[PDB]
Order: structure tokens, then C-alpha cells, then sequence
């Protein structure tokens, strides 16, 4: 998506968390605009040594390397839950014998 | 819905240390930046001091280099600028504003416009 997401100069909009206080969970969200801590002051809301901000943004030019470039990716996830099934094929049914 | 809440400066004399703030409610200036600007009598509004908001990385008009610091808190929602060294021609009217446009070049920020303006704080440099 280096065509649409990338403008002269580079595009800044989309971000990434750089810092986390533990691992993620499979399937978990985090989107809180907290200071982060890396040190033993307590930050309280107050960036400096050991206060950054966790969320940094991509930097995607057209001139970037293809593995710098911006990329739109989709995850689809699959489930059979306790339900009758909804999200079916295209697949054409016939009469039953 | 966007205010942005001036405080400090004043009148002191020449060299004096200030620390202007712009409280920021209801909006994050992430991608976008911040700048300030300064309007004496008689004159057009001029740039003085823009900062990305993400980064940190600063930018200073030449009247200002070396004598005024911009600095910023994420979580507080306010941007400083620290003002050191005052000289008489800084008397002025002092704008904090916020960009609602990302641009590329922080140079940028010092002409493009900005879509939130702050009520304006006066700051007077005074004699011996």
C-alpha cells in the first residue's frame, strides 16, 4: 500500500507501541495513551528519563525500501463455536436421498 | 470541543526566566504538531517555536535560537516554552497553537496554518 499510504515527504498518521508493561495476550487490545515507565521514578503522567511515550510513528516514503514501505495487512479469524454454522462457501446444495 | 488554555509570562526585567503553557483538552496532537507564535504592536503574527508532538524534534525562528526551548507533556496535554534570556524586542503578544495537517517537514509547520489558536498571553520585557 506504498501508493496510497505513502505521500511526498513521508506519512506519519499511523503509529506503533514501542514499550508494554508485559506480553500480549493472544487477541488483546491495548489502546491507552499512558507514559510508560521503563525506569524507578514514577512518571505520574510526566515524560523525561525513563518517560517516554510507548507509541511511535512509521516513517513511509515513496522512496523507503520496500521493506520500510507501508504494508495493509488483514487477519482472518476462523471459529466453530456452539451455534449452527453462518459463514458458508459459495458451494451450490443439492436434494437429499 | 478543542481548547487551548494559556497561562503564565508577564512583565520582569530584561534576561528574565518564563515558561509559557497551553493546556490541551479534548484532542491529541500526535501526528499533526504544535508551534507558537508571537504578535508585537504594529506587526503581522510571527513564528517562534514548533515541535512534533510523537518525536520531540524542535524547530526555532532565528530570532528565537539559542534563547527560547519548546517542550512538551503527552499525558498532562501541555506544551512549554521555555524562555530564557529575554531581550526588549520580545515584548508581544504570545499564541499557543495546534496543526491539524501531519506534514512531512517540521520546516513546514513555521508557515502552514494551524486550525486551533489559544486566547493569547501578554509578555512585557522591562528596562533596569
Amino acid at each position: 500500500s506504498n501508493n496510497l499510504d505513502s505521500k511526498v515527504g513521508g506519512n506519519y498518521n499511523y503509529l506503533y507501541r514501542l514499550f508494554r508493561k508485559s506480553n500480549l495476550k493472544p487477541f488483546e487490545r491495548d489502546i491507552s495513551t499512558e507514559i510508560y515507565q521503563a525506569g524507578s521514578t514514577p512518571c505520574n503522567g510526566v515524560e523525561g528519563f525513563n518517560c517516554y511515550f510507548p507509541l511511535q510513528s512509521y516513517g513511509f516514503q515513496p522512496t523507503n525500501g520496500v521493506g520500510y514501505q507501508p504494508y495493509r495487512v488483514v487477519v482472518l479469524s476462523f471459529e466453530l463455536l456452539h451455534a449452527p454454522a453462518t459463514v458458508c462457501g459459495p458451494k451450490k446444495s443439492t436434494n437429499l436421498v | 470541543q478543542v481548547q487551548l488554555v494559556e497561562s503564565g509570562g508577564g512583565l520582569m526585567q530584561a534576561g528574565g526566566s518564563l515558561r509559557l503553557s497551553c493546556a490541551v483538552s479534548g484532542r491529541t496532537f500526535s501526528t499533526a504538531a504544535m508551534g507558537w507564535f508571537r504578535q508585537a504592536p504594529g506587526k503581522e503574527r510571527e513564528f517562534v517555536a514548533a515541535i512534533r508532538w510523537s518525536g520531540g524534534s524542535a524547530y526555532y525562528a532565528d530570532s528565537v535560537k539559542g534563547r527560547f526551548t519548546i517542550s512538551r507533556d503527552k499525558a498532562k496535554n501541555t506544551v512549554y516554552l521555555q524562555m530564557n534570556s529575554l531581550k526588549y524586542e520580545d515584548t508581544a503578544v504570545y499564541y499557543c497553537a495546534g496543526s491539524k495537517i501531519t506534514r512531512s517537514l517540521l520546516s513546514d509547520y513555521a508557515t502552514w496554518p494551524y486550525d486551533y489558536w489559544g486566547q493569547g498571553t501578554q509578555v512585557t520585557v522591562s528596562s533596569k
